[PDB]
């Protein structure tokens, strides 16, 4: 009953 | 639609602040706090039923932290312009004398996410039983925030709420006091 | 302190329609106030919102695996965490607590002011009516609001301006999805 979290996408450079 | 759940996060220069939360219709379900690294969850029972590992939200703080300064490269370094806040003043439930209560203070539309709250009876700061909420998001994508007092109320005491923002040149009082 | 500040905010949305039938997940990403790069599960890729996030947009498309956890976020992140959650959020119900008290809209003799108090609710959505002697008054209704109370409650007044009569009996009508009757509270001279 875990709460999922979403990936942050890292930007370029 | 009839249900939003939104995992809100947001990393501050030069403050170094970061914050990870998750919204359910307006109401916060739960927080990281980066320095224990611990889920709080708004109400207590909620962690009865849920749990989060809190280490994938400073996860996503550091990428955010990344990405903050990828983009203010990017933007040739231009600075996040002050959004003073509206602050309401209210109580929990109607009032009556000596039967207990709250004060809640609502600081409302504004940006930066910092900000100094001071509860004051009388014209003097209390610290006694206060409590607070983290910056709440706004779609808006301004923040908005809770402070709370619990209180007697009397025919002999006055309350305000001095709220302290980088917008505002003076500070904001908003006035409270038994009818 | 006079430094400049610099705000970066990621914001990961689910919107439900009809409990987990059909699902949009957002990732939304903002400097500042501004939103410059978003993922729609309508669209299956990112797109730059601003110019600023063209970048981002032409370089995370290119990851494959990325895109592919982005596309599955319905799945794997919305309807999960709708499930784990459901119990206490979207089954939440809260009955609000009716109190009705007489105020004045001006420094007068008499009060002219029938505030119907109707606080601790939850979810938001509430109707909230005024009666005059069993009939509607829809004319002279001042209200508050919804208020969120930021504590998983909400609350509101009602008011209603009128000259109260010897022997009128107003009454506070109040639908909520927690009730499953009208809750009202009477109110006489
Ligand atoms: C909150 O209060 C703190 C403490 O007064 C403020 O911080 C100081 O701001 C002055 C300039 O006005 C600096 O010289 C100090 O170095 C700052 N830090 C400290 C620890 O004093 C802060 O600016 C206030 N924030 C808001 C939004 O009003
Ligand atoms: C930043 O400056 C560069 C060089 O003048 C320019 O090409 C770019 O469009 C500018 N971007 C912003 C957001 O001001
Ligand atoms: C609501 O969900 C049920 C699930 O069985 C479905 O049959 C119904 O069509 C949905 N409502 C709408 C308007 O699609």
């Amino acid at each position: 009953q875990y709460m999922r979290a979403d990936q942050a996408a890292g930007g370029l450079r | 639609e009839e249900h939003v759940i939104i995992q809100a996060e947001f990393y501050l220069n030069p403050d170094q602040s970061g914050e990870f939360m998750f919204d359910f219709d307006g109401d916060e379900i739960f927080h990281v706090d980066m320095a224990k690294k611990e889920t709080v969850w708004r109400l207590e029972e909620f962690g009865r039923f849920a749990s989060f590992e809190a280490q994938g939200a400073l996860a996503n703080i550091a990428v955010d932290k990344a990405n903050l300064e990828i983009m203010t490269k990017r933007s040739n370094y231009t600075p996040i312009t002050n959004v003073p806040p509206e602050v309401t003043v209210l109580t929990n439930s109607p009032v009556e004398l000596r039967e207990p209560n709250v004060l809640i203070c609502f600081i409302d539309k504004f940006t930066p996410p910092v900000v100094n709250v001071t509860w004051l009876r009388n014209g003097k700061p209390v610290t006694t039983g206060v409590s607070e909420t983290v910056f709440l998001p706004r779609e808006d994508h301004l923040f908005r925030k809770f402070h709370y007092l619990p209180f007697l109320p009397s025919t002999e005491d006055v309350y305000d709420c001095r709220v302290e923002h980088w917008g505002l040149d003076e500070p904001l009082l908003k006035h409270w006091e038994f009818d | 302190d006079t430094r400049p500040r610099f705000l970066e905010q990621v914001k990961h949305e689910c919107h439900f329609f009809n409990g987990t039938e059909r699902v949009r997940f957002l990732d939304r990403y903002f400097y500042h106030q501004e939103e410059y790069v978003r993922f729609d599960s309508d669209v299956g890729e990112y797109r730059a919102v601003t110019e600023l996030g063209r970048p981002d947009a032409e370089y995370w498309n290119s990851q494959k695996d990325l895109l592919e956890q982005k596309r599955a976020a319905v799945d794997t992140y919305c309807r999960h965490n709708y499930g784990v959650g459901e119990s206490f959020t979207v089954q939440r119900r809260v009955y609000p607590e009716v109190t009705v008290y007489p105020a004045k809209t001006q420094p007068l003799q008499h009060h002219n002011l029938l505030v119907c108090s109707v606080n601790g609710f939850y979810p938001g959505s509430i109707e909230v009516r005024w009666f005059r002697n069993g009939q509607e008054e829809k004319t002279g209704v001042v209200s508050t609001g919804l208020i969120q109370n930021g504590d998983w409650t909400f609350q509101t007044l009602v008011m209603l301006e009128t000259v109260p009569r010897s022997g009128e009996v107003y009454t506070c009508q109040v639908e909520h999805p927690s009730l499953t009757s009208p809750l009202t509270v009477e109110w006489r001279a």
